[PDB]
RNA sequence: GAUGUCGGCUCAUCACAUCCUGGGGCUGAAGUAGGUCCCAAGGGUAUGGCUGUUCGCCAUUUAAAGUGGUACGCGAGCUGG
RNA sequence: GUGAAGAGGGAAACAACCCAGACCGCCAGCUAAGGUCCCAAAGUCAUGGUUAAGUGGGAAACGAUGUGGGAAGGCCCAGACAGCCAGGAUGUUGGCUUAGAAGCAGCCAUCAUUUAAAGAAAGCGUAAUAGCUCACUGGUCGAGUCGGCCUGCGCGGAAGAU
């Protein structure tokens, strides 16, 4: 359903990641296949109102980063300490 | 509140609406004087049998003006009669207390025809099917 | 767009028949009342005339999706439509059955054999023998004027010479 | 919100006079029929009323439907004259008009001295039935609302002064 | 009527209306529903 | 190197989550009356016995016999029991 | 860490708080935590968003039809969503139960009819038939509207010795 965008990591680690969530972004990853793990940044509230309809999980994702598309389905979820809001999501290739 | 109900219900034998209890409370509550209704009703009942329930559907307007429609005897009365039963089972469908043929059902249907809204004489039969079904008569093809 | 199909199907279902009707009648009631509707369902199945009560929302999407003749200027506001594709006279009689239980100023328009009929003209028009009874009355009008009238006149002159 | 976009188009020979936020309706057969927008701005234009947000506010839609409603109400007040027919159920109460005075009983040993405002008038056909006259939709119901205050249509046997929106639903007695 | 706290719909004609800083249940079906604090 | 205790009188004072008149909703409240019930500190709010004593038991007043604090009010006042 | 074994600044103040570690003298400037209308020294600061409770600047469970923005999306002038108004029908006051038991006292059937259409009924309410709202049907109606979620702000909950 959803057509979203991503940036390739300027900065990685816990120190890095707190300054993304300060600016209302968070990180993510696309693993699987014969090919390398694609580490990405997303925007938090770009997805937060998408995954409010169940179509985020029933249908595959258009995620474009450095103009590359490989298609993606959701995996297990990392959550903030006191909100169901997304601290980090895992993804698998489709 | 205007205090209107459309298509107010009665089912009563033709010669017994003088007392209020056979008629129940609802006619009073829509403002139809029970005595006045019984007189208006008697003029078309002289060809009806004593004790036999006659269907009556009333519309009452806001200003307590009323009009009243009188109907041919029930499907429920005719089916009890044709089956030789005084009363229903009180349990529909799972308890059988008799059976009724499609060919008897079609005659029950033709006696109700002028009230029936159906476009086929079968359509009519299918409406009275469920009257047989409520009273514990199985509807055989 | 709508999420469900119900509203879009029913526009096509009326449009087919409503372009088709040889007479139709577009009327006002805004709460048609079920006592009347049932007696008009009852005598419509005698004449094979069909009747629908229908929203101006359905009809206005009908004017957009489909071209109409002689009925579409009358689809604004509260509307019943009684219609026949068969027996044109009975369709126009249906409004005289409804006028027995209702107000007669309520027609906005009619169509008759593709003619637009205004709200004031139909009340004369509508007496309307059906197409078989009409054709036979026209056919008698010409058979009579051809040879019967000639003789009427040839008699009337012989009668004046007859002296009493 | 459908009704904050409504342009009204006020009838012929009604004068709707704008001091900005006080808007004043005059015409034949009455005086002091008026409306105040206080949160929102109403421009009158030539006759197409335009409703929007006011300076020094944050608040939205709240007074803009009211202003449309209340102005149209007042334009019909002076144009046709608003509905007049009042009545009451219950023995021995009355509402018999004699001049500026509405005559009633409340069982009291003092005269009740229920009186009509100087800006309205009334008459009576029969001793429990009232006909009120004026061109203001607010006032006629305000003097009715104080005459009902402690004689409001009861939920049980319905007795009260009856006009406009009414709460009575009827009850049957307790089982014996 | 009970004074209460937390405002709820007592019936389909409880409109629920904010008078001053407290939400009141105000109904035009039944006077039974006039709930004082919300 | 002394912040020292109980109950009652006299004399009090302050909090209202009001004993009562008062204004008002609901009611399975017809009205009445009661059940349910909100605002309200303004004002009135009983006595003899036995016990160290509040509370008790008993006789008794009036329409009535309240709620809470005060070095658990008040021994540089009293009974100091 | 501080006091114990330290002065000064800020907190309505204090023997441990937060900043800071008094050699003295100097009507000297900057910075910290903290502040910037008057007490009282400095911003009634510029731009945008929003509430109307002294929330702010006092705390929870809890709740709803309190109120706005936002992005993503269904509905969406070809007519919305919701109310208000009018229709709510044929068998049929089905069978049992009963004073009548009739959509709404109880229990069983949970159906069929001409229908563009009306559940042998979702919820209310003196036991109840009632009165009422309700989809669905059609008016009024000609523009925003609602479910989910992010988010600013609210609420009542929050009654006592001076």
């Amino acid at each position: 359903m959803f057509t979203i965008n991503a940036e390739v990591r300027k900065e990685q680690g816990k120190g890095a990641s707190r300054r993304l969530r300060a600016a209302n972004k968070f990180p993510a990853i696309i693993y699987g296949g014969k090919e390398a793990p694609l580490a990405i940044e997303l925007d938090h509230d770009k997805v937060m109102n998408m995954q409010a309809k169940a179509e985020f999980y029933s249908e595959v994702l258009t995620i474009v980063v450095d103009g590359k598309e490989i298609k993606v389905k959701a995996q297990d979820v990392q959550r903030h300490p006191y909100k169901p809001k997304l601290q980090h999501i895992d993804f698998v290739r489709a | 509140a205007k205090k209107v109900q459309a298509y107010v219900k009665l089912q009563v034998a033709a010669g017994m609406a003088n007392p209020s209890p056979p008629v129940g409370p609802a006619l009073g509550q829509q403002g139809v004087n029970i005595m006045e209704f019984c007189k208006a009703f008697n003029a078309k009942t002289d060809s009806i049998e004593k004790g036999l329930p006659i269907p009556v559907v009333i519309t009452v307007y806001a200003d307590r003006s009323f009009t009243f429609v009188t109907k041919t005897p029930p499907a429920a009365v005719l089916l009890k009669k044709a089956a030789g039963i005084k009363s229903g089972s009180g349990k529909p469908n799972k308890d059988k207390v008799g059976k009724i043929s499609r060919a008897q059902l079609q005659e029950i249907a033709q006696t109700k025809a002028a009230d029936m809204t159906g476009a086929d004489i079968e359509a009519m039969t299918r409406s009275i099917e469920g009257t047989a079904r409520s009273m514990g008569l199985v509807v055989e093809d | 767009a709508l999420n469900l199909q119900d509203k879009q199907a029913i526009v096509a279902e009326v449009s087919e028949v409503a372009k088709g009707a040889l007479s139709a009648v577009v009327a006002d009631s805004r709460g048609v009342t079920v006592d009347k509707m049932t007696e008009l369902r009852k005598a419509g199945r005698e004449a094979g005339v069909y009747m629908r009560v229908v929203r101006n929302t359905l009809l206005r999407r009908a004017v957009e999706g489909t071209p109409f003749e002689c009925l579409k200027d009358a689809f604004v506001g509260p509307t019943l439509i009684a219609y026949s594709m068969e027996h044109p006279g009975a369709a126009a009689r249906l409004f005289k059955e409804f006028a027995k239980a209702n107000a007669k100023f309520e027609v906005k328009a009619a169509a008759f054999e593709g003619e637009l009929i205004p709200a004031s003209q139909i009340d004369r028009l509508a007496t309307l023998p059906t197409y078989e009874e009409a054709i036979a009355r026209l056919m008698a009008t010409m058979k009579e004027a051809s040879a019967g009238k000639l003789v009427r006149t040839l008699a009337a002159v012989r009668d004046a010479k007859e002296a009493a | 919100s459908r009704v904050a976009k409504a342009p009204v188009v006020v009838p012929a020979g009604v004068d709707v006079k704008i001091n900005g936020q006080v808007i004043t309706i005059k015409g034949k057969n009455g005086e002091l029929t008026r409306t105040l927008n206080d949160a929102v701005e109403v421009k009158h234009a030539d006759n197409t009323l335009t409703f929007g947000p006011r300076d020094g506010y944050a608040d939205g839609w709240a007074q803009a439907g009211t202003a449309r409603a209340l102005l149209n109400s007042m334009v019909i007040g002076v144009t046709e004259g608003f509905t007049k027919k009042l009545q009451l159920v219950g023995v021995g109460y009355r509402a018999a008009v004699k001049g500026n005075v509405i005559n009633l009983s409340l069982g009291f040993s003092h005269p009740v001295d229920h009186q009509l405002p100087a800006g309205i008038t009334a008459e009576c056909p029969t001793q429990t039935e009232i006909v009120l006259k004026g061109a203001d939709k607010q006032v006629i119901g305000q003097v009715a609302a104080d005459l009902r205050a402690y004689r409001r249509p009861e939920p049980y046997k319905g007795k009260g002064v009856r006009y406009a929106d009414e709460v009575v639903r009827t009850k049957e007695a307790k089982k014996k | 009527m009970k004074v209460r706290a937390s405002v709820k719909k007592l019936c389909r004609n409880c409109k629920i209306v904010k008078r001053d800083g407290v939400i009141r249940v105000i109904c035009s079906a039944e006077p039974k529903h006039k709930q004082r604090q919300g």
